[PDB]
RNA sequence: CAAAUGAGAACUUUGAAGACUGAAGUGGGGAAAGGUUCCACGUCAACAGCAGUUGGACGUGGGUUAGUCGAUCCUAAGAGAUGGGGAAGCUCCGUUUCAAAGGCCUGAUUUUAUGCAGGCCACCAUCGAAAGGGAAUCCGGUUAAGAUUCCGGAACCUGGAUAUGGAUUCUUCACGGUAACGUAACUGAAUGUGGAGACGUCGGCGCGAGCCCUGGGAGGAGUUAUCUUUUCUUCUUAACAGCUUAUCACCCCGGAAUUGGUUUAUCCGGAGAUGGGGUCUUAUGGCUGGAAGAGGCCAGCACCUUUGCUGGCUCCGGUGCGCUUGUGACGGCCCGUGAAAAUCCACAGGAAGGAAUAGUUUUCAUGCCAGGUCGUACUGAUAACCGCAGCAGGUCUCCAAGGUGAACAGCCUCUAGUUGAUAGAAUAAUGUAGAUAAGGGAAGUCGGCAAAAUAGAUCCGUAACUUCGGGAUAAGGAUUGGCUCUAAGGGUCGGGUACGAUCAACUUAGAACUGGUACGGACAAGGGGAAUCUGACUGUCUAAUUAAAACAUAGCAUUGCGAUGGUCAGAAAGUGAUGUUGACGCAAUG
RNA sequence: GGUGAACUAUGCCUGAAUAGGGUGAAGCCAGAGGAAACUCUGGUGGAGGCUCGUAGCGGUUCUGACGUGCAAAUCGAUCGU
């Protein structure tokens, strides 16, 4: 009912390839992710946390795994990201980032 | 979005009428739909004990 | 609630055929749509299905009767005719 | 195919000399979010139906299969 | 048609053996003018109309 | 086809133990589950063939 | 939306031809072909539907048990329970009225 | 446009674009018809009115798998032997009539035998429907091509055979319920009866299925200068088995005017309604089994080795005058009342048979065997049919997404399909098709012929005449866009023993603001009035020059006929139509 | 002396097909007027060999196109239903 869910952003390849940093990408996060359309609102209810290497966002209130994807998806075409890494899930909100 | 705006009331003016009055939506379901409505109320108000059998026979004739 | 001055059950013919048989049809159209007495069960259910089968639906019974009536002045003449017959016969 | 939710029933079926193969299933149900259990089903060949029958509960289950005759054809899957 | 009877059936089968191109041999068997199938059917061309 | 209803009417056959269905011409007040009465002796009522 | 279509080879909507749109565990929509439905058994009295009989085609009923065809009742399967009532009652009485006509009867020829 | 193949490419293939058909399709199947046109591999001499490397062409081969789909069975309109009667005769009538018209059951139980100590009848050939009736199969996968036919799984029907599980024996063929009725069963011959098969059409209403729409969540794809918790897509459950679910109807209990109940539609109730309780139908729905192991949506790891394997998900909802289909309770219509038969059940009746290890049930459950014969490929049409042809013609039918809109109108798009019609060169006159035009407005012409004008919707208003039903959208006028708002439509939940929250949003009105006074902005969509002749109208005909005032029509009238008859057939007939008829009928006319 | 009802004409038997609107008949419900006789007003309902108009069926006009045609009868617009 109102168990808070948890969604895995695994980063460690592209960190690895050093061309993406988490930090930057947790801040486009917590800067762009909107609770109920528009500020004020995040107010704990969603949070973002960066251990280094995997991204890890807690939700009580409405968030989706379609919404990180896009969210995710918005921040790789803004930094030019796109063709080069793919947002891709493994099990359920535990997604990773890939090169191929 | 076009559904949005006719929710809000929009492109819904004569310029935008085509079809009849009874074309768009009949007058026969309009008053079907205030019929039951009229007829349900009553049925609930009787058995709830409101209104006695006579006052909502009355009623139920007059509706 | 009175919708039509003359015409009554003929308004679906509307214009057409000429007006006086139009009235004939409309005579024999409200005696034929009319509903009758049952002398068995005493409702007012006996529909016409046919010219001269009239059914009762509520004793769930059929008589033979006339095209447009349940029955006819002759009918009743030569019931009263037979009838008298028979008690003259009997006595 | 028949519903079994009887294990004398099944007992008694499996006891039918008709019948050689049965196919134990078995499959990951939830009834409540909190409880992933491991249903199991016994699907009986017969020469006219395939009679399945249903448990929820895995010591009974695990019994039920210890009880099984080894000469009957399990098929395990 | 789909759904045909046996004769029918035969009789296309027939059709269809003897719509054949003549076998080269017969040419070269001596004594004989026989050079093409003049009985030679297609389809579109002639219908047996059976 | 014809302007007057017609009567299934059912008689006991007199010699062999079964019923015979007949297709009268229905007279005026003959009404389903009517006793009606074939014969010479039978008495002057609507539907009677005497 | 998909589309179906007949699967028997006759492609006119008859009535032994209806058929109804079912998603199978492939997916896809497909014509499902349905027949004729079953009317339920008459009384040959009062001709009303007879309850406590199921409704079936008539090679069905030959498939089907004793049970499903008729209720413990006399004239069971045949006629329904207020035309069994009535036709007891019109023979208990009738027989009572023709042997009170035969005493009647039988006194008056004796007077007379 | 590029590439590939090719001697050669406007035409073949692949990719990239641009388009169209736009779900009464240029899509997916079928009927008749065709007969291999289907498919593969070679292949361009002829055909594809240009070309061709391509083909429905040529050469060689492959391909059609059924107890469940059809035929086969039944009978309809009708056809048609037999008996018999005509005819010189080929042959005609006739189909139950003027006929001596005939086959299955416990069966006597052993050399016999549908010869037999026995039994009953009454359709009184046959053919006639691949759209009528009808015993039974679904899902998934599979091919160069076949699949409801093959494979895997799961079922069902018919016919046959037959043994085990379940009720009685000093109540032989059950029990319970008040009753509608209910069970796993729970003998039943002749004989008789009933039901199903078995039915029109239209209108509204209700319910269901599929589709449309929509929220959350899981997984991919598109946009991402900027904005979009964003746009698209997958989230599916078959026949069959069990349990449970409805209208209608029915039963029990009290016995109702102060009449009540009740449908959108006014119909029921002392021949027993309201109320309380219950029974019944398998439409339909739900929960399981089938069955997730299937199929789809994803991610990952081996790796010329007829190439594979793992992991995760496949989950909860909602809405409606929505579309289509089916179903149900109903109403309207008829001087029209909307096949038969095969077949299968049931009921009356009681023939015969049956009892402590022996008998009664194969209409309860389980178990065994078999289910022959022919069709099955493909097109089904601007190229597989017919029209001399690859002909702008004709030819029966099933499924039918989104938006606008009243609308399977017109217009645009999604799935699917096609991009086929000889091509190239800014096009002279005259054409064909589409259009504009100042001022006048029919002065043209036989004639307003052809074009124009009108047009949707909401309000206002609407004459003569009339058969009072119409005329009528009479005639005439006014508004119509966008945006921001406002107000009318609508279910559950109670008082220790005078009262209000969530929850579709779809139809009407009203107001403000705003703009080139534009607003049914494309599409689409009556010109009207005053009179004359004529035919009452609706309808029908000269396929291929005449659609009319001609013909029909209802209405009216006349004539013939009571059956050994009227009218009309046949060469004749023991022959026919009306006639399954009878003056409210048939026939002949105006 | 034979052949044809595969086109077409007509009658049977068995099937199938036919968007959206306009008008608003009977039958019902509720009111109003009047002393009565009776009259009147709203609503419901959904009839018609009614009507506008798709599919369908037909073929008025252009006396349009074509008229050695796509076609020994077709094409387009406009039309009847």
């Amino acid at each position: 009912q109102k168990i808070a869910k948890t969604f895995t952003v695994d980063v460690s390849s592209p960190t690895e390839n050093g061309v993406f940093d988490p930090a930057s990408y947790a801040k486009y996060l917590i800067d762009h992710i909107k609770v109920e359309g528009a500020v004020g609102n995040l107010g704990n209810a969603v949070t973002v946390t960066e251990d280094g290497t995997v991204v890890t966002v807690v939700s009580t209130a409405k968030f989706s795994g379609k919404y990180l994807k896009y969210l995710t998806k918005k921040y790789l075409k803004k930094n030019q990201l796109r063709d080069w890494i793919r947002f891709v899930s493994t099990k359920t909100n535990e997604y990773r980032l890939a090169f191929y | 979005a076009h559904a949005q705006s006719k929710r809000e009331g929009r492109h819904s003016g004569y310029g935008k009428r085509k079809g009849t009055r009874e074309a768009r939506l009949p007058s026969q379901v309009v008053w079907i739909r205030r019929l039951r409505v009229l007829r349900r109320l009553l049925a609930k108000y009787r058995d709830a004990g409101k209104i006695d059998k006579h006052l909502y026979h009355v009623l139920y004739k007059e509706s | 609630a009175k919708r039509t001055k003359k015409v009554g059950i003929t308004g679906k013919y509307g214009v057409r055929y000429g007006s006086s048989l139009r009235r004939q049809v409309k005579k024999l159209e409200i005696q034929q749509h009319a509903r009758y007495d049952c002398s068995f069960c005493g409702k007012k259910t006996v529909k016409r299905g046919a010219a001269g089968i009239w059914t009762c639906s509520c004793c769930k019974k059929t008589v033979a009767g006339g095209a447009y009536t349940v029955s006819t002045a002759a009918a009743a003449t030569v019931r009263s005719t037979i009838r008298r017959l028979r008690e003259m016969v009997e006595a | 195919a028949r519903e079994i939710t009887d294990i004398k029933q099944f007992l008694e079926l499996t006891r039918r000399a008709d019948v050689k193969t049965a196919t134990v299933k078995i499959n990951k149900k939830l009834n409540k979010a909190g409880k992933p259990f491991r249903q199991t089903k016994f699907k009986v060949r017969g020469s006219s139906s395939l009679y399945t029958l249903v448990i929820n509960d895995a010591g009974k289950a695990k019994k039920l299969i210890q009880s099984l005759p080894p000469t009957l054809k399990v098929n395990r899957l | 048609a789909a759904q045909k009877s046996f004769r029918i059936k035969q009789k296309m089968a027939k059709a269809k053996k003897q719509n054949r191109p003549l076998p080269q041999w017969i040419r070269l068997r001596t004594n004989n003018t026989i050079r093409y199938n003049a009985k030679r059917r297609n389809w579109r061309r002639t219908k047996m109309n059976i | 086809g014809r302007g007057a209803p017609l009567a299934k009417v059912v008689f006991r056959d007199p010699y062999k133990y079964r019923l015979r269905e007949e297709i009268f011409i229905a007279n005026e007040g003959v009404h389903t589950g009517q006793f009606i009465y074939a014969g010479k002796k039978a008495s002057l009522n609507v539907g009677n063939v005497l | 939306a998909q589309r179906v279509t007949f699967r028997r080879r006759n492609p006119y909507n008859t009535r032994s031809n209806k058929i109804k749109v079912v998603k199978t565990p492939g997916g896809i929509l497909r014509a499902q072909h349905v027949k004729k439905l079953a009317t339920r058994p008459k009384c040959g009295d009062c001709g009303s539907a007879l309850q406590g009989i199921s409704t079936l085609r008539p090679r069905q009923y030959a498939t089907v048990s004793k049970t499903h065809k008729t209720v413990s009742r006399a004239y069971g399967g045949s006629r329904c329970a207020n035309c069994v009532k009535e036709r007891i009652i019109r023979a208990f009485l009738i027989e009572e009225q023709k042997i009170v006509k035969k005493v009647v009867k039988e006194q008056t020829e004796a007077a007379k």
